[PDB]
C-alpha cells in the first residue's frame, strides 16, 4: 500500500479543440472551483489561436525568418517553415503545405498560418482533459515527488464495446431484486412501478462471437516521466476499416499523466446508415472510449513499485462534452458513489449537517439558466430569490422550532423517491395520480385529471417508458431525500461561521467554495471533482455512464473517510475504486455476453460473484461506456425537452450538461452595457435611442432581452433551418452527428453595472455561431 | 409461395415420381426404399434446433451454420 | 409441439412486452379498451341477431363483432365481422406489424352455450 | 405552414403572417404571473403564496413581472402538434397533419388588463393567448 | 472539404488511336446526412458523370 493513483475514475471530455494543454479544459479537481469564473473560455478563442501562434514565432525562427527571406516559395523552404514552429500536429501538413504558396517578412506568414488554425480550430468545443497523479500513501499523503534518476512509466488501455453490447431499452436494475440502497428504493422493483426491458444485440446480423470481436474498438499506449511526447490511443473499426482516435496520452516531467478524448467523430459504416434511434444504432462507430490506468514506479536506487492491483490503479472514462461545465447536475455521479453503500432501511442512522442539503438547493437554483422550469416555473427557486431579495437565506440554516415551518414548506414540494407518494394503488399496481409523461403513441380517450401537484424537480427519470409509473420523474436518492428530510424536521447542524455568510445563496455558494478550495485532501478531492460534474440520474441511460455505477457491487472498496473540512460535510470525501480484471484486454472475459438477449435475470445472477455472470462488474476496458447511446449524438440530441399535454413546466432530462433552454449571446450584447455607455451602440441601440429613453424603460429593456431564452436545439442547424425544412426529433438526432460541435457552450460572463434591473452580477450565455446577433 | 414451385427439390422429386406413376414407392418401409425416403427425411428441419449449428464458447450460444 | 431445446439453450429468447395504448392509465379506464356483445338465438326464430359492441365501451364507433342465427333444427350459425378495423383519429396510422396504438378492429372470441328444452319439461 | 422560417441566423426569427396566425404568444400561464401587484387581496399572488410574495422586496417583485412577461411560447406548441409525448417526433409535417383537428385547440389571443402595473414595465393593457395546453 | 473527382481517362497508342474511359462511378454528397430521395434533383450531391471536347493535332514527317 505504497503507492496509488488519483483520481481512480478519471473523466475526460471529447472534443475538436487541439489536445494540448494551452488549448484544453481539465477536469474538475476542486468541486466548485470556477462557478462564477467570468474569463472562463470554454471554445477556443481568436486570441488563443494567436497566442499559440506567436509562442511558435519566438526567437531564433525570428532569425530563420530572415536567413529564408534574402536566400513564391520553393518546396524545401516551405519543408523548414512548418516544422521550425512545429505545427505539425495541429494542422495536416498539406493544409499547411499551400497555406503559403498561395502567397512583416513574417505577418502574412502568420496571417496565413493563422488563419489555417482559425479554419480548423476557431470557437472549437475544447477538450476537457483529465490529470493523473500518483500519490504516495500511508492513505494519500502528499503527491509523488521524482528525483532525479526516477521514471513514472503509465500505461493505459481503453475500449470502446457499443457496437458489440446490447441495447439500452432502460435501466435493468429497475426489476433487480433489493434490499434498497441509498441510491435506489426498494419499491421500484418490489412493486414492479418501472419493470427492467430484455434488450437485443446491436449489430445482430455479426454472428459468433469471434466475429463479433471486430465490433470492439480498443487501443493502447505508455508515456514515461522521461519524455513528454503525446501517443495517441488509436483502434480500428472494423477491428473500409476506419481509424478510431480514442484518446491522447502525455506525461510530464513530473510524472502527471495527462489523458485527452478523442475528436467527437461518430461515423456509419455507410452514409445511408442513419442514426434515428435514441441510443440503438447498428452500422456505427465512435470515438468513445474507457479503459485501465495502471503505472510503475521507479526510482533512482532500483525500488520499483507496480501499481497493478484495483485497490491502487484508476479507470478513465470519456463521455460527450459539458455544455455547461459551470452548471452543476442537481445529483451528479459522486452522489451515485456516496449512496451506493448505504442500506435503504439504515437510513435513519444518517447525520445531516446543511452543507449537506445545501448543494440541491444551490443546483436546483442554478439550473435557471439552461432549463425554463428552473428560470420560471419552479416556486422553490422563486421563493430562494424572495429570501435573496430579504437577505434572509440564513432562515434555512435555522435549525430552531420557529424555522421549521418554513423549512418544510420547502421539502414538501420535492419527490419522495420512495415513489409511494401520489399514487393510488390499482386492483389491490401504484397508479400516480399527479401529472404523466405519455407515450408518443397516443390514445383519444381522455385522461385522468392529476388530484396531486407535480413535485420537484420536474425532470423525466427511469421510468419515463411508463405512463402512470411515478419513476417517470425524477427524485433525488433515498440518501439524499433523508438529508432534506432531516434538515425539514431539524435534526440538522451548521456551525455559526456559516450562518454568517448566509444572507443569500450566493454568499453561502461562494463560502462554500473557500471550504473546497482550502480543505487539505487533495488527492480526495480531486477524486470527487471528476465525478461531481457527471450526471447521477435519470439513467435512460444518461449522458456518460449509467445504473452500473449505482450498485456499489462495481466498486472493490467505497467507504466514508472524512469531511470536506472538520466542521463541514458537504456530503462529504470518500476513497473509491472499481473493481477491476487484472489482465485488462487480455482478458478471457474481455468479449463475453449473455446470448441473443441480456435482462434482468442475467443481472441477478450476476451478484453472486462465483456465478457466470460475475463478470458483469469486474470491469474490462471498455464495459463503463458499453451502456450508452451509440454514437453518443443521437442520445445529446435525444436528452433535451419531453413535452407533456400541459405545457408548463417543461420537462427536461440532463440540462445541466446538455442544455434545454439557454441565454443567448445575442440576448447578452443587448442588456449587458449601462445607460450611460458611451459606445455608438448601447444594448443593440444607437447612443442617441439608448440614452433618450426614461433610464426605467431602460433597464425593462434590459430584463427582457436577460428573459428570452432560446431552445438549445435551435443553437445550430439541427434540421429545421430553411424554407418548409422539417425539423423534428429524427432531424435532429441525424444532425448532430456534426452539429455536436457546432451547438451552444454556456459560460459565466459579467454585467459590471446591473443598476435597477435585476440582472445578477454573473450571467451565464450561450455561444454559438447561428446565436452571436 | 414461388420457392415450392421452383425451388423445392422435394417437390421436384415428387413431380419426378408422379411422372413414371412411382409415387407408391414412399409407402415401401423395406429395405430396398430406405436411401428413397431417407433422401427425403434428410432435407428437412430438425426441431430439436440442434443441427447446423456450431456452439460458440463452452454459457453455451448455438450459432446457426 | 415445441422441443425443450429453445428454451434450455436459449435460442430464442422471449421478450419483454408493454401495454399497448399505454397513455390510458388504471385498470378501471383501461376497461374501455374491451369492445364486449352478447346475443341469444333459439330454434324457434331463424332471426339474425348482431354481437355489436363499441369502441371505447360503457365519440364513440359501433363495432360488429358478430352476428348469430339458429334453424328450426337448432344448428347455430356464427358470422364473423366486416372485416372493419379503424383509428380514432384517422392521422394514428397502424405502422407497426402488431402494436397500433388508438386502432380497434372488428376480431372476437368468446363463449358460447346453449340449453336443451324437450316436451316432457 | 405559416409559421416562423428559421435561417441560419438565430435572430431576428422571420414570421409568416403572425398578426392572423400568431408565432410566438404571452400565454395565459405567464398572465397569471403578472397580473397582480403585490398587495392584492388573493392568497396566490403571480404565482406565488401570498407570505412569499409580500415577503420580497418591491424591486424583486416587480422584475418577477417582467421576466414573466417576456416568456412568449411557440404558438405551435399550445396544443398537441405531434411533438407531445415520450420520443414524439413533432415538425413540421406532423405540425400540418395534426392542424386538421388540433386548429379548433389552438391559442387565441385576447387583450387582457393589468390593473397595477406600479413599475414593472408591464403595459395597462397586454394581449394573452388562451388554449387549453397553456392556462398553467 | 472538397472531394477529387475522377472524370474519365485518357491514353494513346503509337498508332494514333485515342481510348477514352470514364469514371468509376463515384456519386457523394457533401455530408453523408444528404441522401439522394429525388429521380432527378439533389442538392449537396455529385457524380462522376461528364462531356466534352474532343480536338486532335496532326504532326506530319514533313513538318
Ligand atoms: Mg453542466
Amino acid at each position: 500500500c505504497q503507492y496509488k493513483i488519483y483520481p481512480p475514475l478519471g473523466i475526460a471530455r471529447v472534443g475538436n479543440g487541439p489536445a494540448i494543454k494551452p488549448l484544453s479544459l481539465s477536469t474538475p479537481e476542486v468541486p466548485w472551483a470556477h462557478l462564477y469564473d467570468t474569463n472562463v473560455q470554454y471554445l477556443v478563442t481568436q486570441q488563443e489561436l494567436e497566442q499559440l501562434l506567436e509562442e511558435a514565432f519566438g526567437g531564433n525562427v525570428i532569425n530563420e525568418i530572415s536567413q529564408i527571406k534574402t536566400k513564391k516559395f520553393k518546396q524545401e523552404e516551405i519543408e523548414t517553415i512548418t516544422g521550425l514552429l512545429g505545427l505539425s500536429h495541429l494542422v495536416p501538413q498539406q493544409q499547411l503545405s499551400r497555406s503559403l504558396d498561395n502567397l512583416d517578412i513574417v505577418q502574412q506568414i502568420k496571417g496565413a498560418l493563422l488563419k489555417v488554425l482559425s479554419d480548423h480550430y476557431l470557437h472549437a468545443v475544447k477538450k476537457q482533459a483529465q490529470n493523473f497523479y500518483i500519490y504516495k500513501c500511508d492513505n494519500p499523503v502528499e503527491k509523488l515527488k521524482l528525483t532525479d534518476g526516477d521514471k513514472v512509466t503509465w500505461r493505459v488501455e481503453v475500449a470502446n464495446k457499443k457496437s458489440f453490447w446490447y441495447d439500452y431499452n432502460n435501466a435493468l436494475d429497475l426489476s433487480l431484486h433489493t434490499q434498497g440502497s441509498g441510491n435506489l428504493s426498494k419499491n421500484v422493483s418490489k412493486h414492479r412501478l418501472a419493470p427492467a426491458m430484455t434488450a437485443k444485440r446491436r449489430n445482430p446480423n455479426v454472428i459468433t462471437n469471434s466475429l463479433r470481436k471486430q465490433l470492439v474498438i480498443s487501443s493502447q499506449g505508455s508515456v514515461s516521466s522521461d519524455n513528454n511526447t503525446q501517443v495517441p490511443l488509436r483502434g480500428k473499426f472494423p477491428a473500409e476499416r476506419h481509424n478510431v482516435l480514442q484518446g491522447s496520452i502525455e506525461c510530464d516531467n513530473e510524472g502527471v499523466l495527462r489523458f485527452y478524448a478523442g475528436n467527437g467523430i461518430s461515423q456509419a459504416l455507410s452514409p445511408s446508415s442513419l442514426n434515428t434511434d435514441f441510443a440503438d444504432n447498428s452500422n456505427w462507430f465512435d470515438d468513445i472510449c474507457d479503459g485501465r490506468v495502471t503505472a510503475v514506479v521507479e526510482l533512482k536506487n532500483g525500488d520499483t513499485f507496480e501499481i497493478q492491483d484495483e485497490q491502487s490503479s484508476a479507470w478513465v472514462a470519456t463521455t460527450p462534452p459539458d455544455y455547461a461545465p459551470q452548471i452543476e447536475p442537481i445529483v451528479t455521479m459522486y452522489d451515485m458513489v456516496s449512496g451506493a453503500a448505504l442500506k435503504e432501511q439504515d437510513l435513519d442512522n444518517l447525520t445531516t449537517q446543511f452543507s449537506d442539503v445545501f448543494p440541491i438547493l444551490y443546483r436546483l437554483y442554478r439550473m435557471q439558466w439552461v432549463n425554463q422550469a428552473d428560470f420560471t416555473d419552479n416556486a422553490v427557486n422563486t421563493q430562494i430569490r424572495e429570501l435573496n431579495s430579504e437577505l434572509g437565506f440564513a432562515q434555512l440554516l435555522d435549525n430552531s422550532a420557529s424555522a421549521k415551518s418554513l423549512r418544510e414548506g420547502i421539502f414538501n414540494q420535492f419527490r419522495n423517491p420512495l415513489f409511494d407518494q401520489d399514487i393510488d394503488v390499482d386492483d389491490p399496481e401504484w397508479v400516480s395520480n399527479s401529472r404523466i409523461i405519455p407515450s408518443k403513441d397516443e390514445t383519444n380517450i381522455a385522461a385522468k385529471p392529476a388530484t396531486s401537484s407535480l413535485k420537484l424537480p420536474f425532470y423525466p427519470n427511469d421510468g419515463i417508458d411508463y405512463p402512470g409509473s411515478p419513476v417517470q420523474w425524477f427524485a433525488i436518492p433515498p440518501f439524499m431525500y433523508q438529508h432534506l428530510q432531516n434538515w425539514a424536521a431539524g435534526d440538522f447542524s451548521v456551525t455559526q461561521v456559516e450562518k454568517e455568510s448566509a444572507n443569500t445563496i450566493e454568499e453561502l455558494g461562494l463560502f462554500y467554495s473557500e471550504q473546497f478550495k482550502n480543505s487539505p485532501n487533495s488527492a480526495l478531492l480531486c477524486a470527487r471533482g471528476a465525478l461531481d460534474a457527471l450526471y447521477g440520474g435519470g439513467f435512460h441511460p444518461g449522458v456518460e455512464l449509467t445504473w452500473p455505477m449505482r450498485h456499489n457491487l462495481i466498486y472493490s472498496q467505497n467507504d466514508y473517510v472524512s469531511s470536506v473540512t472538520p466542521e463541514i460535510n458537504l456530503l462529504g470525501l470518500r476513497e473509491f475504486r472499481l473493481k477491476q480484471d487484472l489482465q485488462g484486454l487480455n482478458s478471457p472475459n474481455m468479449y463475453q455476453d449473455f446470448g441473443h438477449v441480456i435482462a434482468v435475470d442475467n443481472v441477478t445472477a450476476s451478484i453472486d460473484p462465483n456465478s457466470d455472470a460475475a463478470w458483469l462488474w469486474r470491469s474490462t476496458p471498455g464495459d463503463l461506456t458499453k451502456w450508452m447511446g451509440i454514437p453518443w449524438q443521437s442520445d445529446a440530441a435525444s436528452c433535451q425537452a419531453v413535452y407533456t399535454p400541459e405545457d408548463f413546466p417543461i420537462p427536461s432530462w440532463w440540462a445541466a450538461n446538455l442544455p434545454v433552454h439557454v441565454l443567448p449571446l445575442a440576448r447578452y450584447n443587448k442588456f449587458k452595457d449601462s445607460q450611460s455607455a458611451d459606445l455608438p451602440e448601447i444594448n443593440g441601440m444607437t447612443h442617441s435611442i439608448a440614452q433618450g429613453m426614461s433610464e426605467e424603460t431602460f433597464e425593462h429593456l434590459r430584463l427582457e432581452q436577460f428573459s428570452q431564452r432560446l431552445d438549445w436545439l435551435h443553437t445550430a442547424d439541427l434540421g429545421f433551418v430553411g424554407f418548409h425544412a422539417e425539423g423534428g426529433y429524427t432531424n435532429g438526432l441525424i444532425q448532430m452527428v456534426s452539429q455536436w460541435k457546432n451547438m451552444a457552450m454556456v459560460m459565466a460572463r459579467p454585467v459590471e453595472n446591473p443598476g435597477s434591473s435585476g440582472i445578477p452580477n454573473v450571467v451565464y450565455v450561450a455561444y454559438s455561431q447561428a446565436d452571436k446577433d | 409461395n414461388q420457392a415450392d414451385f421452383t425451388d423445392n427439390a422435394v417437390n421436384t422429386q415428387i413431380r419426378e415420381l408422379n411422372s413414371e406413376l412411382g409415387f407408391a414407392q414412399l409407402l415401401d418401409n423395406s429395405a430396398s426404399a430406405k436411401s428413397l425416403r431417407e433422401g427425403i427425411f434428410n432435407q428437412f428441419r430438425n426441431p430439436l434446433f440442434d443441427q447446423d449449428i456450431d456452439v460458440d464458447d463452452p454459457s453455451n450460444e448455438w450459432v446457426s451454420n | 409441439n415445441l422441443s425443450k431445446n429453445v428454451s434450455k439453450h436459449r435460442l430464442a429468447p422471449a421478450m419483454t412486452a408493454k401495454r399497448r395504448n399505454p397513455n390510458v392509465i388504471t385498470n378501471s379506464l383501461r376497461k374501455q379498451l374491451v369492445i364486449s356483445s352478447q346475443g341469444s338465438v333459439s330454434s324457434d326464430n331463424n332471426t339474425q341477431v348482431p354481437l355489436r359492441g363499441k369502441f371505447p365501451a360503457n365519440e364513440r364507433h359501433n363495432v360488429l363483432q358478430g352476428s348469430i342465427e339458429c334453424d328450426n333444427e337448432g344448428v347455430l350459425r356464427f358470422y364473423a365481422g366486416n372485416g372493419i378495423s379503424q383509428a380514432l383519429s384517422p392521422s394514428s396510422l397502424n405502422t407497426d406489424f402488431a402494436d397500433n396504438s388508438n386502432w380497434f378492429d372488428d376480431i372476437c372470441d368468446g363463449r358460447v352455450t346453449a340449453v336443451v328444452e324437450l316436451k316432457n319439461g
